[PDB]
């Protein structure tokens, strides 16, 4: 007859960072014109 | 808005460029919001003050 105990504490901390573009194929973009 | 002339202008509407180096950013003929009623030769809308 064998006992073992086992005790665990686990403190994980984390950080992320993230970046994004989203972009529209049916109005990419505005055009604005100059004329006289 | 400024008058120089002789005499006055009712229902002002003037319309303005805005131009940031070489490009003009838009351009607006001003609405109901920005007419002014009168505008005496020599006075200010808005009046001074």
């Amino acid at each position: 007859h064998t006992t073992d105990n086992s005790t665990a504490v686990q403190d994980s901390n984390g950080e992320s960072w993230n970046t994004g573009l989203s972009i529209n194929k049916g109005e990419s973009a505005y055009i604005n014109a100059n004329v006289r | 808005y400024y008058n120089t002339g002789t005499a006055p202008m009712y229902k002002v509407t003037p319309t303005t460029n805005l131009v940031l180096d070489g490009d003009t950013l838009s351009t607006i003929k001003a609405q109901e919001n920005q007419i002014g009623n009168n505008l005496s030769p020599g006075d200010t809308y808005p009046k001074k003050g």
